[PDB]
RNA sequence: GAAAUUGUUGAAAGGGAAGGGCAUUUGAUCAGACA
RNA sequence: AGAACUGGCGAUGCGGGAUGAACCGAACGUAGAGUUAAGGUGCCGGAAUACACGCUCAUCAGACACCACAAAAGGUGUUAG
RNA sequence: GCCCUGAAAAUGGAUGGCGCUCAAGCGUGUUACCUAUACUCUACCGUCAGGGUUGAUAUGAUGCCCUGACGAGUAGGCAGGCGUGGAGGUCAGUGACGAAGCCUAGACCGUAAGGUCGGGUCGAACGGCCUCUAGUGCAGAUCUUGGUGGUAGUAGCAAAUA
RNA sequence: UUUGCUCCACACAAUAUAGAUGGAUACGAAUAAGGCGUCCUUGUGGCGUCGCUGAACCAUAGCAGGCUAGCAACGGUGCACUUGGCGGAAAGGCCUUGGGUGCUUGCUGGCGAAUUGCAAUGUCAUUUUGCGUGGGGAUAAAUCAUUUGUAUACGACUUAGA
């Protein structure tokens, strides 16, 4: 469809999240994801937390560096979600993963580009509503991930300015639909009315 | 089998490697949390042995 | 110039290498049947060589054509060339590796006059 | 065992010299086509009388349509069903539309509840509870309350294309 | 104009395949903006060419082209298969492919 | 004056072996047939 | 460990059961087009993040025959009787 | 019924992995869809079988032509063939104007054993066909004799005063 | 060591390419609730309206887009300049000023296009490098050997030497 697909993680279930950008890279689509802090996994909190420490104890007995490798951040939790679904010892899986880039937060280029979202992944959508859930960066947080406090305070500051953003643009808007409007009920207004304009 | 009898073990393994350093001056891996309220000042200094 | 012929459809092309012709030294190429008890190959478990079976044989109709639609025929003198003389569209001549450089252009010569194909004029020529 | 339609099932011990003209029994039968509804024909009366295929004769065969197909009604189910450590009688009631809708979703629910599949279960009666207030089940009931209303609450449009570019909404 | 497409895009999926086998003679592909089995008869028969680059010139170019048919839809999706004349190199997994609008039947 | 095995030159490939099968890209290389 | 009848493996690849002598499907000349089996169709991975009614929330949930285990006994968790 | 307790083992680890919770879980139903060396249709190979055809004046009667069905395979049987050394016949065969041999990700024929050619190297002999003959075909036998590697510029070359 | 380096400009030459072919089109937050307009007492406020998909919005006509004229507008837009300003999460990009300049399909005109032969991607992207030309700019170091012992099996480390 497009160059480049920016996703705003928040609201997303990892495993739905990942399963749809896995297709997506091995079928030649550039993705990046953001705020993977805001990402959600079914469960209350303290499953998720036990089961990563499940993951955590998995380690080469004669050397823990050989061993299986346990990143904390919330970008990174994503990715071994997503890794897992891609054939990532082939050069065409090695090839795909490369189309993807996953983030804390939204830094620059991407915070001034538009994000879109992924619904058969939404968690307003898919779970059951009643259903305990959790917050990656929460979650992250507690297993070591240094980060959560400064991404926060970040993206407070870049919230405030694209709430400038907006209200200038939602001004520039209401101008434009006035002017729109003065030339309604014109010849050219009605004609493309006719055929669906 | 099972030790037979126990004993600790020999060392410390929250000081490995046990390699060379890469350089004559250790680092300062961490500094005094800030108070603000202070006077500025160093909060460390060099010297010889 | 060769009698028409239905398209030359050869079946497989890929040469049948012994197994394991490519891993010792002492295992030729030349093709040579396992006997073995447990051998993959005689077994044929997906993945390793085919073996030659009846099944590849080339085209009653086009076999022992070369390209050119020409059968090959082996030729050491003019006696030999022309016993292809009522055969022009059909075999070709092949002049044999040990003719001299000297006969073989008597041959060349004869065979231009009978309008007999020869696939390797250019042995040994004086060029 | 699938989308049942009811037929009327009528067979008789293979007449004789000295009885030419049997008795004749129906039953209405519940199945998916006409040919599952003569084995079950079989499957009960060799569960009541002496006969068997073998020494008896299918008379006739004809599919019921429902009465009033749009009318909506409340049935009383009765059923006889096998668990995994006994058999055991038991008495649903479900609204819908036919009777063959509603033998649809009883084997649904048996199955759901009670992890009975079709083999294990025996409709024993199916007819429709004339008057409300001889309805017993609440489940039932419930849908029975003058001036009935109420909203369907947090809304889920399935999405066409994998993207958008909106962030969704419930509202309903 | 800015634009001047007269194809679909379009995307080399993967070969025809088992779980473990795969037949390079079919590719499947993915035909921009096409979701159902119906939606893709349309494009049935429609000719294909998989257009790439190289370093030697030859007939004049640096562009080659293979050249290929849809033949047949694939599952529920909106996916078709194709054949080429030779089979697409499967590097080429992944990548964009023109669906033209000939032969036309409109 | 073969082979194992070696030196040089030229070309290639190489993220914990190598070699193999079906298939095609790319490079190199080549037969035939046109009239 | 030892018999009975058949079917097999041994002597046999092919598809399925991740894996595997014997299970399931199916037995093999070289190939094109089609259709299927057993088994599958979120992603790995070809194939509906299909439809439909229930049930289930596990601070060691569960997830498909052979098969890679669990029992007596209990629960005012919840479901239907 | 599902779930929970009852439920303890040794390197870290397995519903196949990711991960999934109005499921991507459990019970059940309805469609569609994917894909075996299997099924259907078709070409080609081979095997077996049934026909047909001595009529000259041209080329295979073990032939030529039509038709149908079939094709797994250890041990094992049989068959039709490939290749070597020597022997009878023959082609008045090849050859110092270069035999044989050897080399060659060059060509061509055969399903295959193998066969043919080109180029290079070489230097005295050699082959096709019908027969005859056997000291006749190698990857193995802790096979025989010879030759050669990795190991490796490695172990080492340090007793007896200098 | 034979005039080398760097930044801008073009030029030739190579070499590539995980895959341009109108546009990655920017609040936040909630989902048992929101967006937008409007009013007002500025609030968990009144009133109005929308959703039910981006099937949208924007762009889009001209030899892959030629050469030309005019009118109505004073708008749009490309480009190099200049004014003020904002952006450090990876800012390396965004906004604004002012003249200049090209285009405008907002409307109306003159000319051109064939023979690429009934299709053949019919070649319009961007990667990295190499070689001369001349427009700015800049004129080091590391290593060996020597040496120290805060170091050391050898390398390595740490000093020192116009
Ligand atoms: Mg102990
Ligand atoms: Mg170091
Ligand atoms: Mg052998
Ligand atoms: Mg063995
Ligand atoms: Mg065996
Ligand atoms: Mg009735
Ligand atoms: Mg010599
Ligand atoms: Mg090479
Ligand atoms: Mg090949
Ligand atoms: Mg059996
Ligand atoms: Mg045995
Ligand atoms: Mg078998
Ligand atoms: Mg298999
Ligand atoms: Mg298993
Ligand atoms: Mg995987
Ligand atoms: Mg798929
Ligand atoms: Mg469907
Ligand atoms: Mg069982
Ligand atoms: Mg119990
Ligand atoms: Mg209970
Ligand atoms: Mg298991
Ligand atoms: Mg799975
Ligand atoms: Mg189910
Ligand atoms: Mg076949
Ligand atoms: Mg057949
Ligand atoms: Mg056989
Ligand atoms: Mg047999
Ligand atoms: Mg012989
Ligand atoms: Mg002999
Ligand atoms: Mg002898
Ligand atoms: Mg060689
Ligand atoms: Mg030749
Ligand atoms: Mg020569
Ligand atoms: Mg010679
Ligand atoms: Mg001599
Ligand atoms: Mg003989
Ligand atoms: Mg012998
Ligand atoms: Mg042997
Ligand atoms: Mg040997
Ligand atoms: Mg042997
Ligand atoms: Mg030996
Ligand atoms: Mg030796
Ligand atoms: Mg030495
Ligand atoms: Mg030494
Ligand atoms: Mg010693
Ligand atoms: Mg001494
Ligand atoms: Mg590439
Ligand atoms: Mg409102
Ligand atoms: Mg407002
Ligand atoms: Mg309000
Ligand atoms: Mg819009
Ligand atoms: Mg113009
Ligand atoms: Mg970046
Ligand atoms: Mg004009
Ligand atoms: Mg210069």
């Amino acid at each position: 469809v497009e160059p480049v697909v920016v996703i705003d993680g928040k609201g997303h279930l990892v495993g739905r999240l990942a399963s749809v950008v896995a297709k997506q890279l091995l079928n030649g689509q550039k993705i990046v994801v953001v705020r993977a802090e805001e990402l959600n996994i079914s469960g209350e909190f303290f499953r998720n937390k036990l089961k990563y420490h499940d993951f955590l104890r998995k380690a080469t007995a004669f050397n823990k560096t050989r061993g299986p490798f346990h990143f904390r951040a919330p970008s990174r939790i994503f990715y071994k979600a997503l890794r897992g679904m891609v054939s990532h010892k082939t050069a065409r899986g090695k090839a795909a993963l490369e189309r993807l880039k996953v983030f804390e937060g939204i830094p620059p280029p991407y915070d001034k580009k538009k994000r879109v979202v992924v619904p058969q992944a939404l968690r307003v959508l898919r779970l059951k509503p009643g259903r305990k859930y959790t917050t990656l960066g929460k979650l992250s947080t507690s297993v070591g991930w240094k980060y959560e406090d400064v991404v926060a305070k970040l993206e407070a500051k870049r919230k405030v300015s694209s709430a400038e953003y907006y209200a200038k643009k939602r001004a520039f808007t209401k101008k434009v639909a006035s002017a729109n409007a003065t030339a309604a009920e014109s010849d050219v207004a009605k004609q493309l009315a006719a055929l669906g304009y | 089998s099972h030790r037979k009898y126990e004993a600790p073990r020999h060392g410390h393994l929250g000081f490995l490697p046990r390699k060379r350093a890469a350089s004559i001056r250790a680092r300062v891996k961490a500094f005094p949390k800030d108070d603000r309220s202070k006077p500025v000042a160093l909060t460390s200094f060099l010297g010889y042995k | 110039a060769s009698l028409p012929h239905p398209k030359i459809v050869k079946k497989h092309t890929k040469k049948f290498k012994r197994h394991h012709s490519d891993r010792y030294h002492r295992v030729a190429e030349n093709w040579r049947k396992q006997k073995g008890i447990d051998s993959v190959v005689r077994r044929r478990f997906r993945g390793n060589i085919s073996q030659p079976k009846i099944g590849y044989g080339s085209n009653k109709k086009t076999k022992f054509l070369s390209p050119s639609g020409h059968k090959t025929f082996l030729v050491a003198n003019v006696k030999d060339l022309e016993t292809l003389t009522m055969h022009t569209k059909t075999y070709a001549a092949e002049i044999a590796h040990n003719i001299s450089a000297k006969n073989r252009v008597v041959i060349l010569a004869r065979a231009k006059a009978l309008g007999i194909k020869v696939t390797n004029p250019k042995g040994r020529l004086a060029l | 065992m699938a989308h049942f339609k009811e037929y009327q099932v009528i067979g008789r011990r293979l007449p004789t010299e000295s009885v030419p003209e049997p008795k004749l029994f129906r039953m209405r039968i519940f199945a998916s086509n006409e040919v599952i509804a003569k084995s079950r024909y079989w499957y009960f009366l060799q569960k009541l009388h002496k006969v068997k295929k073998a020494s008896g004769e299918i008379v006739s065969i004809n599919q019921i349509n429902e009465a009033h197909p749009t009318k909506v009604k409340n049935f009383g189910v009765w059923v006889r069903y096998d668990s995994r450590s006994g058999t055991h009688n038991m008495y649903k009631e479900i609204r819908d539309v036919s009777r063959v809708a509603a033998v649809e979703t009883l084997y649904q629910d048996m199955a759901a509840r009670h992890r009975a599949r079709f083999r294990s279960i025996h409709i024993l009666k199916v007819a429709e509870i004339e008057k409300t207030a001889d309805v017993k089940r609440q489940y039932v009931k419930q849908f029975l309350t003058k001036d009935l209303k109420f909203p369907l609450p947090h809304r889920v449009q399935k999405s066409t294309k994998t993207f958008s570019y909106k962030r969704p909404s419930t509202f309903y | 104009a800015e634009s001047h497409r007269l194809y679909v895009k379009g995307k080399h999926l993967s070969y025809q395949r088992s779980k473990r086998v795969n037949n390079p003679n079919v590719s499947l592909i993915k035909i921009e903006g096409v979701a159902t089995p119906q939606d893709a008869q349309f494009y049935l028969g429609k000719r294909i060419a998989y257009v790439y680059r190289a370093s030697k010139e030859v007939r004049g170019s640096k562009i080659r082209v293979m050249w290929g048919k849809v033949t047949r839809t694939h599952g529920n999706s909106g996916v078709v298969r194709a054949t080429f004349r030779n089979n697409l190199p499967a590097k080429t997994f992944g990548a964009s492919v023109r669906i033209f609008l000939y032969p036309s039947n409109i």
